[PDB]
């Protein structure tokens, strides 16, 4: 046993969305061992927030069209899937949005709750054409992980909701893309060591470093079973 | 004989699944066999999955 | 996070040399995550003489 642990070195957050993370020194072969295993976890397991339900007044169903609004209701819902939200405290929040007039409605127009940060305020939601048009909605954002579509929910959800309330496919997972490169790290004696460079592209918020911590934690939890139970 | 008739229109959202039929424009057919998790998909050096 | 841990189920030690080990339940994708990572370590990293 010549145990050798890596240490988190550089976190070059090129953008809030895109971040490079170098990591060294790793003993030979562990670059790819750890690189791939983490990548798998990062893509799926990663928990996040997403719009689960929607309620717009004067809207019975998603296939209808609202007057004074360019986008049909489905188009609006698509944009809401894309809406990047960080909820700090609670796991479930219901944000309100009442906007009027001749305006491309953006995320900023949503009334932000004390502990709810809208990561991309400029994110388009709806386009109000008629000035006398006023849109008013309530968007439920929950915390989950992976991808839970509305079709999954309706199947298990024998719990009836009121008509009016529109369920949305929840894309909880924040990690948009991930890749890891392995270069050689050079020590005085050991030139066979390697550095791992993880390039992550995530939606809003979920902090590169924090996501790394969590992903490693999930993997270690699994390893408990193979160590502790035999 | 018919006194009155009621027509209902349902709208259904169908997502693709195994058994559905897909093709290009070159006469290349196929049926979806399996929906693979993104983690398992072949991916290029850059990280972008197929 | 609703962390789903696997539990070591069966250890069919067919021989002292050869042993099968089933393991369940693993959440989706972790079969290969863990499977391969361990295999790498087991082969190239296990110290010996």
């Amino acid at each position: 046993t010549e145990f050798l642990k890596p240490r988190l070195v550089d976190i070059e957050q090129v953008s809030s969305t895109h971040a490079k993370v170098t990591l060294e020194p790793l003993e030979r072969g562990f670059g790819h061992t750890l690189g791939n295993a983490l990548r798998r976890i990062l893509l799926s397991s990663m928990p996040g927030c997403a719009v689960t339900e929607v309620e717009i007044d004067g809207v019975l169903h998603e296939y209808s069209t609202k007057e004074g609004v360019q986008e049909d209701i489905l188009e609006i819902l698509l944009n809401l899937k894309g809406l990047a939200v960080r909820v700090q405290g609670k796991d479930e929040v219901i944000l309100t949005l009442n906007k009027s007039g001749i305006g491309p409605v953006t995320a900023a127009d949503i009334t932000h709750d004390g502990d709810v940060e809208i990561v991309k305020p400029q994110h388009v939601i709806c386009h109000l054409t008629d000035e006398n048009a006023s849109i008013s909605m309530r968007i439920k954002v929950q915390r989950g992980r992976g991808y839970v579509p509305a079709s999954t929910r309706i199947h298990s959800e024998e719990d009836e909701r009121p008509i009016g309330r529109l369920l949305v496919d929840a894309c909880y997972s924040p990690v948009e893309r991930i890749a890891y490169n392995v270069e050689a790290a050079r020590v005085e004696q050991r030139t066979d060591l390697d550095k791992l460079v993880i390039e992550m592209e995530t939606n809003g918020t979920i902090d590169p470093e924090e996501a790394i911590r969590r992903a490693a934690t999930i993997l270690a939890e699994q390893l408990e079973a193979f160590v502790d139970l035999r | 004989g018919v006194l009155k008739i009621v027509k209902v229109y349902l709208a259904v959202k169908r997502r693709i699944q195994p058994g559905d039929k897909m093709a290009g424009r070159h006469g290349n057919k196929g049926v979806i066999s399996k929906i693979n998790p993104i983690e398992d998909m072949p991916y290029d050096e850059n990280g972008t999955p197929v």
